[PDB]
């Protein structure tokens, strides 16, 4: 029936913000009972005719407004229009619950009319102003633009993002683009890159917390990738420059905020592990440089500089960096390179000194002689030597060196605190092969057998500067003695020398007493005592004649003793002039260094006949490869030797 | 009754009559209304001429 | 009077290394240990 | 067990009635028909195809 | 096939192929390799533990790497790996160690570590070789350290098998054994510590062996507030032991160091102290022999330094001791020992500082500290003369102007730091923040003679390419260009000659773009201080550097220093920047509203008020620029208490106000007490502002009473300066006022005599409304300036009545009046509550 | 209390309860009743099985717009397309000419099984116009463009015995082989692939409409 | 809890708001009362018959309690059943149509008109299959 004047005054007053009185209310639903009573597809028509002429007076009322006054319009009209479509919906409820082929929808689609109409250019342009206000620093509420933002999510068939992205997301993302990139370019030219790094962050943080604030959190990704985008993707040469720049100067905290605000693209961090790598090789074969001479001759200096520097850029990659494994594996990449071979092996025409030093520096290090014995200390620099011993490819010298070294250690009394000496072993065992440990531990055992054996001499003679040290030495690696009769005045000692090790089934080392009366004055100096036992002779040259020792080692002796004032007086009593001699250690080097390629070449040849053991006959492709990896542990050989070799191994008959 | 079996298949079974189904196919395959009573009616079966 | 000493012993076994591997190659199994390598 | 017919498919011969075991039974299921050659999974051997068009009209066996 | 044929093929009787063989299984190991029977992994297994014990040493070697996990199996591997280290063989022994140590390390499984413990407790007992002892004694310390928790079973049977052999020939197995017992004792049962104490108590009372000592100091470290009892016991015993004439007397030194520390309440300070003075200077007595007695100095310095620092009530006559005499008698020892004693020294330093005197003590010390200082500067080790730098800036912190005297004798040593010996960057820091704590607080007259010294290395070393130095050098340039040409007094000492050298030095630094930030910040606050400080000499130049500064004004990053800077450039000597070039920057100058960073208008007026020859050029000047930002800045009690005394200036100066009605507007009407009064002074320039204070009778709705004290109070003050009078003023129209219309005229009238500096409803103050507060003020303000009393005569007794407030009031404000009579104030008591005696405690 | 004065919607609340006898009882009444006798809301899942019905009954069951239904086991010996998404002839073959007349034109039918049924090949393409189906039969039924529309044949001819699963779609789930496996060129318990049922529910839609 | 329900004779009840919540289309504009068309004696009748349905959230078997209530006056029953959808119940309406179903259900349409109020033979031949 034609009772649709009452309707009327109801959406009227609804569309106020005023409410209305419940009571009378009944007046206006049981209406709509009287229409669906004794369908028709009539209403909805009228009724969107009503919502276009109440939204199209209500556009000619606010429509010159722009300029933040159309954003007090849209904003402040659209939440008393929400609030009247809400209550007028159970108004038709009824009919929206028996049409299906909508009142909520058709008034969302209404509004629509007034979205897509001129409002729509001045609403966007009027947003996006104030959110460049906001990044210039004036101070806005939020509100209306929160109101705005709604208005363009709940617009739709979070339903559908549709219509809010393409009326707010590009255009607000554009503006974007342009507001940073117009900005970055003269904050560069004016200010200094190294805040540009945290004005950067801080931006980031400033969208990444708007985006709840007053955004819909649909926009979380794109809104940061393409922002990734202007302000780091698209300078990252200029990041790339400045990186070795403030790389060179200690700037830590730099460096973090930079991996941080790098990392967040996708493959960022791989070129930058270049320049760290080119720039750590550079530093340290400058240190190297710089060091020189000295550091050839002075272990010390050398292993020290080294430590330094790996454990400054150890620190920087810690803390710096997060501890990412491409970064350590491109520092450890770096420490070989530049520690294997660099400008003090260049001197010795060798790649093994590097690795040779190390030794002589532990055996400096934690010798109880020179001055005093340090502990609490020592400890951590017997650590950070195994790191630096960790990357060493060739392997083969450090231990046959430190063998050596260790046995002419302990061979005298002489000894630091044996609390650090067992944890370097310990650690050496740990890290190093069982073979060195079953000859070190060897040494281990038999000096405690000879100390428990000292006291049976002592213990005989009741019962009947002196410790007579016996250990076999079929193992050991030393050499024959000379060939020298004791005099009577040390005959009488020696001739008492059954005991347990001779009863039941090496001495080239010049030890003696000193009781001189030949000089008016009497000393007290212990030393080389080869000139003690030639002084119990005594012309210059008869000297030699009776004692007949073999002419090169004994006028080595000469000349070493015409080196002091014994032949032709000092401060205090403790006197040594035990002074090593010179040449015997070079010559020493050289045959340990020949003795160890006959080694390696020795275990090389029975390596390639092991690996062959398996395979009957195969090419040569695969046979350096298998013989490598199966050796990468030790010092890795040279391909012209592995050639002569296998060409040996032919001549052999053993393979084809 | 293995002997005879009732046409239909219950009353008068010994007078209706005169697998259950292949002994009484014997007169069919070598007609009457209310064929469509049984739930035996169907035509998948061979059962014409 | 202090120094170092050495006691060794009596049977023992030791070869060149062109001898080790020739007598390797087939006393491998002739005897058992005691006289070879 | 199996008791072949003497002639049920004249008009297309391909198989005659046969007997049901205790054990084909409870593989028979009402849900699948009585496929032509299905059941020699299940104990299934007579004339080429047997394509069962029906099924047993009081109660199969 | 090839799965199971490796195991088949391992039993050959060969070198080669077992060698071979272990290497193919390895890396095939190595690899995933999923989907591994459970029977092959049983042969796999068993037969790698077989192999493991071959003869051939190579192939064991190869062997005893194989890869910890493949967890049902891993426990029978864990068991015959612990059950060989115990067995007669020697080698297997020996592997069986370094096995269970590549096992056991495999943690991200706790029954695995509980076997392990409870099977390896017995190990320890007396072997004869020693070499699995040490590794024993470590895999345990490691698991008990990573796993203490779970240990609570067997406690007492690790206690029972770890103390025995703590006296071993060894001296490793004695160290370890320490380490452990130390880690044991930090696990916790109550009990288990009992036994320990006891022990040692018992075994120490004869014994020649120092690591008792060791020990007993060792377990204190982790016990904490558990060996209280153990103290009064043991002090005894560790201070007979200090005369022992052993190697080495360390070992008490850090006994009674850590007990002093960990424990609060050790209540025998003197003899601990005494001692460490008698062992502090034991000097005592290449290829020469060892030589470990500097230990005990080191030791106890670093105990002297515990002292110092923890006690907090014991400083007035620490000074007066033998300990700081003794600290100062000799310091050059070694290099390291220096390092520990400066230490100490800097530690008693600090503790001085609160947050006779004993600062006269040290007042009376700091001439021989300071010689002793003066050689070390010689030392070319660098930590020396950073100790001694660090030193100095305290001393000088603590106590403002303690070396007023010694300067001829110092600067030398600060001179030849910086001159020399650039490549150490922490010295050069720290001598530069050195030179700059010890000029900050000193008379200008002590440095005059050696500027000419100072001024030179300086002006060199702000151009250092390291950042640091420069970050720290010119502070040190402004403190001196400041300390030149004092303000408060004349410097008779010129300082022409000097100026170019730091104008050119900070200039140059000035301009440049890869400088940091806080280098920037601090040239422009130089630049700013030299400006305004000798400003005037440097004219020639100066326009540039105006106009760099207005230049970098500009830059967000640096907006607080130059608007610091250009606040203080108002010196005396008057800074004349040419009025337009500051007028094309005032513009750019009001537009800031940076988020609460308002020393804007805290430079703004001093800017136009030292300079106001011309400020009314609206173009070109505030009253319309700076005037239309405005608004926001007079809303929030804190800014605005600045930001109203603004226009309350520019009123004075002037077209004073011209436009201003939208600010006098919204400036009208919580507020604690900022008060604009002496700000309403446009009255006197342009009753101007007639009724914006008499709205009170008309609009009286929603109104605070904090608000209607304030409108009361600017209707006086509008009355305080014009041709008006109180006799004519607001109050004295309405005189007799009884048929009030509404609240708001009774509060017009209610403070009524406040208008001063009895015609009207002359007594009837007490015939209350509501209430009244100080109508009857009239006495108070014409006791001083006017007669004696208008009617103090009378006061009170015409009236009985709660009016015993006015009291309070007549003699609160003035005292030269307040009391010439005495007899209503004391003949009577008053009966009525505290309010009586209000204001008797201060007549 | 007259019952002439209730509006539609009630009166169709009122019908969706009863059952399929008693509704074909009520189906004629009054005029006002035989509008609402039939409509879309109430035929949506109708079953009758063996009920070897007539041309007429079906047509115009199909023409009343039934959106899906199942008929297993029904002989039947003796166009505007509407939604019968799925459809059930199985095992109960039918006149040929009959069933290209009716089955001439399908707009859309997501399940259409037809299992144990003889037609030619000029009407089997005609289902082209299906936008598109997801499933097949194997029970005895151009040859390659017919499953181009989504995207046990005795009588089968040996040609396209193996153009089947060498190019054809493959994106559908499966493809059932049996009985022809064996012949297919190498070039190229129970089973419940490809069937209805494995409780008159059949193809996990309930039947809402059942004759028994 | 307290709100005032007036009927068309004018009537005021007072209901706490947990029960009469049930009911959506009064529930619906509550949340942001005369009804004309419901009765004073069918309104009792709707708000006490939630009183076994509070606990439970929002042919065929049903509550045996529910005949008692379903067994009522055909006076009452055709307005109670006619005006429920004003304010009908999810469960209310659904047992409704049932009730009014089982009536229909079984009875035969030539005389229903008894009950409620050539064509014969065409609808018969129209479905005959049944």
């Amino acid at each position: 029936d034609q009772i649709w004047d009452d309707l009327r005054a109801g959406i009227q007053q609804v569309y106020t913000r005023q409410s209305m009185a419940k009571s009378r209310y009944m007046e206006l639903y049981t209406h709509v009972y009287n229409y669906c009573t004794s369908v028709g597809l009539e209403l909805y028509k009228r009724l969107k005719e009503f919502l276009k002429n109440y939204l199209t007076n209500l556009l000619k009322d606010g429509e010159d407004l722009m300029d933040e006054s159309v954003l007090k319009f849209y904003t402040q009209q659209w939440e008393d229009y929400r609030f009247s479509s809400k209550v007028l919906n159970g108004i038709c409820a009824y009919l929206n619950r028996h049409w299906v082929r909508e009142i909520y929808s058709l008034a969302l689609v209404t509004w629509r009319d007034c979205l897509f109409r001129p409002l729509n250019k001045q609403v966007t342009n009027a947003v996006l102003k104030l959110i460049e206000k906001e990044r210039n620093g004036e101070t806005i509420n939020t509100r209306l633009i929160s109101g705005v933002v709604q208005s363009y999510v709940e617009l739709g068939l979070g339903p559908t993002l549709t219509v809010y992205k393409e009326s707010f997301e590009s255009q607000f993302l554009a503006d974007t683009e342009r507001f940073y990139t117009r900005e970055s370019t003269e904050f560069l030219q004016q200010n200094p890159v190294t805040e540009y790094m945290k004005k950067a962050e801080a931006r980031l943080l400033e969208e990444q917390r708007r985006v709840q604030v007053y955004l819909h959190e649909s926009t979380q990704d794109e809104l940061a990738r393409k922002c990734e985008q202007v302000l780091i993707e698209k300078h990252l040469e200029i990041f790339h420059t400045e990186f070795q720049n403030l790389l060179d100067a200690d700037k830590n905290e730099d460096l973090g905020r930079m991996y941080n605000l790098v990392s967040r693209i996708q493959d960022g961090l791989g070129e930058l592990k270049k320049l760290l790598e080119t720039h750590i090789h550079n530093q340290g074969l400058a240190a190297i440089e710089k060091c020189g001479e000295a550091a050839l001759n002075d272990p010390k200096m050398y292993v020290q500089t080294v430590l330094d520097v790996h454990k400054k850029y150890n620190a920087l990659v810690m803390s710096a960096f997060n501890n990412d494994a491409g970064f350590v594996a491109a520092l450890d990449k770096a420490c070989g390179r530049f520690i294997n071979n660099n400008a003090v092996t260049k001197m010795a025409q060798s790649s093994s000194k590097s690795p040779e030093l190390l030794a002589r520096y532990c055996d400096s290090l934690l010798k109880k002689s020179s001055k005093n014995p340090e502990e609490a200390e020592l400890e951590d620099t017997l650590n950070q030597v195994m790191v630096v011993f960790k990357y060493i490819e060739d392997k083969d010298v450090f231990q046959k060196f430190y063998a050596k070294m260790l046995a002419k250690r302990l061979v005298h009394q002489n000894s630091a605190s044996d609390d650090a000496e067992a944890s370097m072993i310990s650690k050496l065992k740990q890290a190093c092969g069982f073979e060195y440990t079953s000859k070190l531990q060897r040494m281990f055992q038999d000096i405690g057998v000879s100390k428990d054996l000292n006291e049976q001499f002592k213990k005989h003679l009741t019962n009947s500067d002196f410790s007579i040290q016996v250990l076999s030495s079929g193992s050991w690696p030393f050499q024959q003695s000379c060939t020298f009769a004791l005099p009577s005045e040390l005959e009488r000692s020696y001739q008492r020398f059954t005991a347990f090790y001779a009863s039941r089934h090496l001495y080239q080392l010049s030890k003696g007493e000193l009781v001189t009366n030949c000089f008016k004055n009497r000393y007290t100096l212990q030393a080389s005592t080869f000139q003690m036992a030639i002084l119990l002779q005594y012309t210059v040259q008869q000297l030699t004649d009776s004692t007949q020792i073999k002419m090169d080692i004994l006028a080595q002796v000469l000349q070493i003793l015409l080196k002091s004032k014994l032949l032709v007086k000092n401060k205090k009593l403790r006197v040594n002039i035990n002074v090593p001699m010179k040449t015997e250690q070079k010559q020493e080097q050289e045959t340990t260094h020949k003795n160890i390629e006959e080694d390696r070449k020795l275990l090389i040849q029975a390596a390639i006949v092991r690996i062959m053991k398996m395979r009957k006959v195969l090419k040569h492709q695969q046979l350096l490869g298998e013989v490598l990896t199966q050796l990468s542990s030790r010092f890795k050989p040279r391909v012209p030797v592995i050639k002569k070799c296998i060409d040996i191994l032919i001549e052999k008959e053993y393979l084809e | 009754t293995l002997w005879y079996r009732a046409p239909e298949i219950y009353s008068t079974a010994v007078d209706i009559w005169s697998s259950e189904i292949d002994q009484l196919f014997r007169i069919f395959r070598t007609v009457w209304p209310g064929v469509t009573s049984m739930p035996d009616y169907k035509p998948s079966f061979p059962k014409w001429a | 009077w202090n120094a170092v000493a050495l006691w060794a012993w009596v049977c023992n076994h030791a070869f060149h290394f062109h001898c080790i591997s020739r007598w390797l190659k087939t006393r491998q199994v002739c005897p058992l240990d005691n006289r070879e390598w | 067990q199996i008791y072949y017919s003497d002639k049920y498919d004249d008009e297309e011969f391909e198989y005659r009635h046969v007997m049901l075991p205790k054990d084909i039974a409870k593989l028979v299921p009402k849900t699948h028909l009585m496929s032509e050659s299905e059941w020699r999974n299940l104990g299934v051997q007579q004339s080429q195809g047997w394509v069962h068009y029906m099924i047993h009209e009081p109660e199969p066996h | 096939y090839h799965i199971s044929n490796l195991l088949e093929k391992m039993t050959s009787s060969d070198k080669d192929f077992r060698f071979m063989a272990t290497n193919d299984l390895m890396t095939e190991l190595q690899k995933d390799s999923i989907k591994l029977d459970d029977d092959s992994e049983r042969k796999v297994v068993k037969m790698i533990l077989k192999l493991l014990e071959d003869k051939n040493g190579e192939v064991q070697n190869l062997a005893v790497k194989c890869l910890g996990p493949l967890e049902y199996q891993v426990e029978t591997i864990v068991d015959t790996l612990c059950t060989n280290m115990l067995s007669d063989k020697e080698q297997l022994r020996d592997i069986s160690s370094i096995g269970l140590k590549t096992v056991i390390g495999e943690l991200p499984a706790a029954n695995v570590c509980k076997k392990i413990t409870g099977r390896l407790t017995s190990a320890i007992a007396k072997q004869e070789d020693v070499s699995v002892q040490l590794e024993a004694l470590d895999i345990m310390a490691d698991m008990l350290s990573r796993q203490g928790g779970l240990l609570v079973n067997f406690h007492p049977s690790i206690l029972t098998c770890l103390l025995p052999q703590l006296t071993s020939p060894r001296l490793a197995v004695r160290k370890r054994t320490i380490i452990a017992l130390g880690h044991l004792v930090m696990s916790c049962f109550v009990d288990l510590i009992e036994h320990l104490l006891s022990e040692l108590s018992k075994n120490d009372s004869m014994s020649t062996t120092r690591t008792y000592i060791q020990c007993i100091a060792a377990i204190s470290r982790q016990a904490g507030h558990r060996i209280g009892e153990y103290l009064e016991k043991i002090i005894p015993l560790v201070v007979k032991f200090c005369n022992v004439d052993d190697d080495e007397l360390r070992e008490y030194c850090i006994q009674a160091f850590e007990s002093f520390v960990r424990r609060c309440p050790k209540e025998v300070y003197p003899h601990v102290s005494t001692i460490i003075n008698i062992c502090l200077k034991y000097l005592t007595y290449y290829s020469d022999d060892d030589d470990m007695s500097w230990k005990v100095r080191r030791a106890a310095a670093k105990c002297l330094d515990a002292v110092v620092s923890t006690r907090h009530e014991m400083l007035p006559e620490f000074y007066k001791t033998v300990s700081p005499a003794l600290i100062s008698r000799f310091k050059e020892r070694e290099e390291n020992v220096k390092a520990d004693v400066f230490h100490a020294y800097l530690s008693l330093l600090k503790q001085t500082r609160p947050v006779e005197t004993p600062l006269t003590m040290l007042q009376s010390q700091v001439p021989n500290i300071v010689k002793a200082l003066h050689k070390q500067m010689k030392e070319k080790s660098v930590k020396t003369r950073q100790c001694c730098f660090n030193m100095l800036t305290e001393l000088v912190n603590v106590l403002p102007g303690a070396l007023t005297q010694h300067i001829p004798v110092l600067v030398p040593g600060i001179i030849f730091s910086l001159n020399d010996k650039s490549s150490s960057s922490n010295l050069k820091i720290d001598a530069l923040s050195c030179l700059y704590v010890i000029l900050c607080n000193h008379s200008p007259q002590v440095f005059h003679p050696h500027v000419q010294a100072l001024v030179p290395p300086v002006v060199a070393c702000v151009g250092d390419p390291f950042y640091k130095i420069t970050s720290e050098a010119l502070l040190v340039t402004q403190q001196l260009v400041k300390v030149i040409r004092p303000l408060d007094q004349p410097s008779s000492f010129d300082a022409t000659p000097y100026i170019k050298d730091l104008f050119t030095c900070t200039i140059k630094r000035l301009k440049a773009a890869d400088i940091d930030q806080e280098v920037k910040e601090r040239a422009i606050s130089c630049m700013g201080q030299i400006i305004c400080n000798l400003g005037d000499n440097l004219g020639s130049d100066l326009p540039n550097t105006l106009q760099i500064f207005l230049e970098r004004l500009k830059n967000e990053i640096t907006r607080l220093t130059t608007v610091k800077a250009l606040t203080l450039i108002a010196g005396s000597p008057l800074k004349i920047d040419l009025r337009p070039v500051l007028g094309e920057g005032v513009p750019i100058l009001a537009s800031f509203l940076r988020k609460n960073q308002r020393a804007l208008k805290l430079g703004t007026l001093s800017a136009l008020d030292i300079l106001i020859k011309n400020y009314s050029d609206s173009l070109t000047a505030a009253m319309i620029d700076a005037v239309l930002d405005e608004l926001p800045p007079l809303i929030s009690e804190s800014d605005m208490h600045v930001s109203q005394m603004a226009i309350s200036f520019l009123t004075t100066l002037a077209i004073s106000g011209s436009i201003l009605n939208e600010l006098i507007g919204l400036v009208r009407s919580l507020s604690a007490m900022l008060d604009f009064f002496q700000a309403l002074v446009v009255t006197g320039t342009n009753y101007m502002d007639l009724l914006r204070m008499l709205t009170g009778p008309v609009y009286s709705q929603s109104t605070a009473l904090t608000h209607k004290q304030s409108y009361y109070s600017i209707a006086k003050c509008v009355a305080a300066l014009t041709r008006a009078c109180p006799k004519e003023g607001p109050a004295v129209v309405g005189q007799f006022i009884q048929d009030v219309k509404n609240s708001r005229s009774t509060d017009s009238i209610r403070l009524l005599a406040l208008l001063s500096l009895d015609l009207s409803g002359q007594l009837e103050l007490k015939s209350v409304i509501l209430e009244a507060f100080s109508s009857p003020s009239e006495e108070v303000k014409s006791a001083a300036s006017y007669a004696l009393g208008s009617i103090s005569v009378g006061n009170l007794p015409e009236y009985l009545p709660l009016l015993l407030h006015s009291l309070k009031e007549i003699i609160s404000s003035a005292s030269v009046v307040g009391l010439k009579p005495y007899v209503e104030n004391i003949w009577a008591l008053l009966l009525t509550r505290n309010v009586v005696a209000e204001c008797l405690g201060k007549l | 209390v007259s019952w002439d004065s209730l509006p539609d919607e009630l009166l169709l609340g009122i019908f969706s309860c009863l059952c399929l006898p008693e509704l074909l009882k009520v189906s004629g009444v009054c005029k006002r009743w035989y509008r609402l006798a039939s409509d879309e809301s109430l035929w949506q899942t109708l079953d009758l099985t063996g009920k070897n019905l007539h041309p007429d009954v079906t047509g115009r069951l199909l023409s009343q717009g039934v959106i899906a239904f199942r008929c297993p086991r029904s002989f039947m010996d003796q166009f505007s397309p509407f939604r019968v998404q799925h459809m059930d002839l199985s095992n109960s073959v039918i006149e040929v000419s009959t069933l290209h007349g009716i089955l001439s034109q399908c707009s859309k039918l997501q399940n259409l099984s037809l299992e144990g049924l003889r037609l030619s090949d000029p009407i089997v393409n005609t289902l082209a116009k299906n936008s598109n189906l997801v499933r097949l039969n194997l029970s005895g039924c151009a040859l390659q463009t017919l499953l181009s529309s989504c995207s046990w044949c005795f009588d089968f001819t040996e040609k396209h015995v193996q153009v089947a699963v060498a190019h054809v779609s493959e994106t559908i789930t499966q493809l059932n082989l049996s009985g022809y496996r064996k012949n297919l060129q190498k070039s190229d318990h129970f089973t419940t692939i490809a069937r209805p049922t494995i409780n008159q529910e059949i193809w996990g839609i309930k039947c809402r409409l059942t004759l028994q | 809890p307290s709100i005032k329900l007036q009927s068309s004779d004018g009537e005021i009840f007072e209901v706490d708001v947990e029960i009469a919540k049930q009911s959506v289309t009064i529930k619906t504009m509550l949340e942001d009362v005369p009804l004309p068309n419901v009765n004073a004696a069918i309104l009792k009748k709707v708000i006490q018959w939630c009183t076994h349905h509070k606990d439970d959230p929002p042919t065929d078997d049903i509550p045996v309690w529910d005949q008692e209530f379903l067994k009522v006056d055909q006076g009452t029953l055709f307005e109670l059943i006619l005006a429920a959808n004003y304010l009908d119940i999810k469960g209310l309406l659904d047992v409704t149509c049932k009730t009014v179903a089982n009536m229909i259900k079984g009875k035969t349409p030539e005389e229903i008109r008894k009950t409620f109020n050539e064509e014969e033979a065409q609808v018969r031949k129209e479905n005959q299959w049944c």
